[PDB]
């Protein structure tokens, strides 16, 4: 997605588990995403050092 | 641990030891 799944849910603005799911959302962006192709990233260029 | 009051007085234990505003 580029961008987490929020794209691609139904929106969560309804009362049940809001909160919940945002933090969900947002944890999985966050890691996943910038921190492990951050990782891939870093792995080539300290190759390349 | 409790919606609105949630990071506040639902759990303030987690909410020193980090300091989130969803859990």
């Amino acid at each position: 997605a580029g961008g987490g799944i929020g794209d691609e849910i139904e929106d969560p603005a309804g009362d049940e588990y809001e909160l919940y799911r945002v933090v969900f959302d947002i944890t999985f962006f966050f890691f996943v995403i910038v921190i492990l192709l951050a990782i891939i990233q870093g792995l080539i260029i300290d190759a390349f050092g | 641990r409790r919606l609105t009051a949630r990071e506040a007085a639902t759990a303030l234990a987690a909410l020193l030891w980090a300091v989130v505003a969803r859990a």
